[PDB]
């Protein structure tokens, strides 16, 4: 179970959809993804 | 006649899209199907 | 639009057929390098057999030095589409390609199509100039290049689309040419019999091959031989107007209109040949199918405007159904990302949840491992020291402290340890498969 | 044989390193400051106090607390043993070690820094190697036993036998010195023994706390360490011991100040004191057994304790990235069926663009022979195109263009207050006694 | 009989030991407001 199976990546095309609370959420999950797996090993 | 001059006129606008088709085949496929772009889209697929 | 009789279909590969001539045979360019189709080089090197062999490659086929139209149909789109990746990947052209419209841009796909991403690129000061609009001045600019020079007619029209924004350039060449071979542009005079088919595109006799049939070298729409006519506009082109004569009464001259057979007659035929239906002298006729046809023209110029309106309609249709798209892959992304931070914040609940008991427990281990090894350390102190004095032979020194020792040996001894308590133990619980089946059957997609 | 000491870093290193709490210099002109806290090599002291104010986050004139030096004592230990960790020469022989010889590699490195000790190239391999004799012999001719010898030779005695006896024998020879600045209480140095067995130089020290324990006695019960003769009478020893007073006198003390109360001689007072006391001492050594090892289970339940605390996060992290990961399945899908959707609708668009070009490259190029034929003023020409032209014309009157159907469009559903209230009662830990 | 004076004192001596600079009277004070040796302890442990 390595990260890109909970990775999600927006294309430049959908970056410019999102808008500011949109690039907050998904740094939230994002980082926080990688701090349970660091912890995990995986 | 009220119909008949729709049917050329799909037939000369098929004929335009697909120029080395037999006028029977483009009409077989105006009688086989209900709009102008359906029969060009079953043309397309010849 | 700006139509005195300009029109035209205004894309890029519209723009190009008109700029490159259609050659089914390799053939050697201005610059002398082995080209076919719609301006597609086969080989630098000026090789007798490069050319045939990357013809035989590009194709897939054995090409001696012959491809078919659709072979070079094929080529052409091919050699568009790679123009385009070209701009694109370029950090020089890129930005200003993406600054202009449609027409402009066709205008630098076309410099790219004829002289490679390479050559464009280095058209700096004309590059920025077009990015910054700057239109006139660009036109100026790029008209002192070496392309200009070698290749001035093309460079005209590509200017002038980049200048004006219009087609103007193409829809006059574009008219021009009704005037020269549909299939090798030379210029119809009379030495070359030019014929008009029934689809109104026009040639040498020399470029139509097999009453019978003729397959249109331009569209290639068929029709009968016998139905295809002098273009007689053109047959004139190198005298002025000439008398036609009947092609049974073959010393008797065209002098009537028929209207009843919409067509001219000499005095012969229509008094014999076609008595009894309607007609005119030529010159009586004419007003009135002038007036006639102009009309039509006018009638179809107005479907025309309804058509280029439709058609921009589509293309919105399009972008709208490209960006319905985006909107649903961000909304899925967002929901996904939207559903892992609950999780994530139930994960951190859960762990506290555990923490709560693991500190109380360990604020409690940990107080009697720090108790257990100060009261240790003590009985080490007091034994160590014990046992050296008694392993010296200085019996005075042992006795005069005898009390100080004594006293921290029963101290020792009462000394109050509680025993070591036993801990629960916690395990975290959840339906894998409960979940699993709520995702894969998330939501839709209406 | 009396071999007692507590074995982790943290005691060794305190055996090694005397506390200091001002900046010194160390031997080799370095400023230091606590524990074996190196503030810098800097020869500035200015630079040695910004260090150190750095280091504690106050304004420092040089001078710590005991609180303070522990601090920085047990960050340079984890410290150490980073640096250990994250040295490809270091960590393979590390992990090859036991928990002592580990704490010997440790002890090198709080002292000489990573580098240093990678720089042991052939003793590390020994050692992992388990050539524990031979490694001794080479450690034993480097710099660093030749500049610290006592301490080189209990770390290389440590990483010798898998013991600790090297360090409870200091111990042992450490009762024979000042419990604070560690020199050897020699009679110069008015050696005192307090109540808790504790023993300093006078200089060191009604009522006195201990420099080493912290504890309280009066110090009328301070009495001078006399394993390192009478105090009243300046020729006469004590040969007597005054049972009634309970204390050792001399022949002219007992004949005068005690005269007839009641004594025993030395060698009745020492033989019986001995057999005594070598009796408690083996009933403590006894409680100090049972000791070690209900501490040993203390232990085992704190790791215990601590490892199912880590079960769980492990077990909810990973239960919630197995679920990311269906979550993620499911969009690749979601995002599927939509493209299936628009390349339908996008397949649909483009034919009908297709058809409305090609229609209009037709109505264009009639209009254009149309028009072009009337500029003209060949009018035979005309008359004789006349049926051509006006058959095109009429047929491009009459082709058909669909228009554009409204195509509807088509969104993204999903519960989100399902979802929500579903995580929110996601798992459950569950405890058992 | 005295058992408690003998256990007292001995609580004590556990505390004096683990708490050097207490004095006896507050030592005593939280071993007889509590039941355990870790009772007592982990009073004195709050200062
Ligand atoms: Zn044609
Ligand atoms: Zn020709
Ligand atoms: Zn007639
Ligand atoms: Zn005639
Ligand atoms: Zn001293
Ligand atoms: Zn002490
Ligand atoms: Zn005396
Ligand atoms: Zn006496």
């Amino acid at each position: 179970l390595q990260f890109r199976d909970v990775a999600i990546e927006f294309s430049l095309e959908e970056w410019h959809c999102l808008d500011t609370a949109q690039r907050n959420l998904y740094r939230n999950v994002m980082l926080e993804n990688y701090s349970n797996l660091v912890f995990l090993g995986i | 006649s009220e119909l008949e001059d729709l049917k050329d006129a799909k037939l000369q606008t098929l004929k335009e899209l697909f120029p080395q088709r037999s006028d029977n085949d483009l009409l077989k496929l105006i009688e086989s199907t209900s709009t102008m772009d359906g029969a060009i889209a079953a043309a397309l697929l010849m | 639009s700006s139509s005195e009789n300009l029109y035209f279909q205004g894309n890029i590969f519209e723009m190009l057929r008109i700029d490159e001539r259609l050659r089914l045979k390799i053939y050697k360019d201005t610059e002398g390098y082995y080209t076919i189709g719609i301006g597609h080089l086969l080989t630098k090197s000026p090789s007798l057999n490069a050319a045939k062999s990357e013809l035989d490659k590009a194709i897939g086929r054995n090409c001696n030095g012959v491809i078919t139209k659709d072979e070079a149909e094929k080529l052409f789109n091919q050699d568009v589409d790679a123009a385009v990746r070209g701009i694109l990947r370029n950090a020089k052209l890129k930005p200003v390609y993406d600054s202009l419209d449609a027409v402009r841009r066709c205008a630098l796909i076309n410099m790219v199509f004829q002289m490679g991403e390479t050559g464009v690129a280095g058209f700096t000061n004309s590059l920025r100039m077009l990015q910054q609009k700057r239109w006139d001045e660009a036109a100026v600019n790029l008209a002192k290049s070496i392309w200009y020079n070698q290749t001035p007619n093309r460079a005209k029209r590509v200017i002038t689309t980049f200048r004006t924004g219009t087609w103007d350039a193409y829809a006059a060449e574009a008219l021009e040419l009704l005037e020269h071979c549909g299939v090798c542009r030379e210029r119809l005079r009379p030495e070359r019999e030019p014929r008009l088919l029934p689809c109104l595109h026009s040639a040498c006799s020399a470029c139509l091959g097999p009453g019978t049939v003729v397959d249109c070298p331009v569209c290639k729409q068929q029709c009968f031989s016998k139905d295809i006519v002098e273009n007689y506009f053109m047959r004139d082109s190198g005298s002025g107007e000439r008398t036609v004569y009947c092609n049974v009464h073959k010393h008797e001259p065209l002098v009537l209109f028929c209207e009843s057979c919409d067509t001219l007659t000499c005095r012969d035929c229509q008094l014999n040949a076609h008595k009894d239906h309607q007609y005119q002298f030529l010159e009586d006729a004419v007003r009135n199918q002038r007036k006639l046809l102009a009309s039509l023209v006018k009638r179809l110029g107005d479907k025309h405007a309804t058509l280029q309106k439709s058609t921009k309609e589509v293309r919105s249709s399009i972008r709208q159904v490209s960006d319905v798209q985006k909107r649903v892959q961000v909304d899925v992304k967002m929901a996904i990302l939207q559903i892992m931070k609950e999780l994530n914040k139930r994960g951190r609940v859960l762990v506290n949840d555990a923490q709560k008991v693991t500190e109380g427990q360990q604020e409690r281990l940990e107080r009697q491992h720090w108790t257990m090894t100060k009261i240790q350390k003590h009985q080490e102190h007091i034994l160590r020291f014990a046992s050296w004095a008694l392993e010296s032979d200085n019996n005075t020194a042992l006795l005069l402290s005898k009390k100080l020792i004594y006293f921290q040996l029963h101290r020792a001894l009462k000394m109050i340890v509680d025993p070591v308590e036993p801990h629960g133990e916690m395990k975290f619980q959840w339906d894998l498969n409960a979940w699993t089946k709520s995702a894969e059957a998330f939501g839709k997609i209406v």
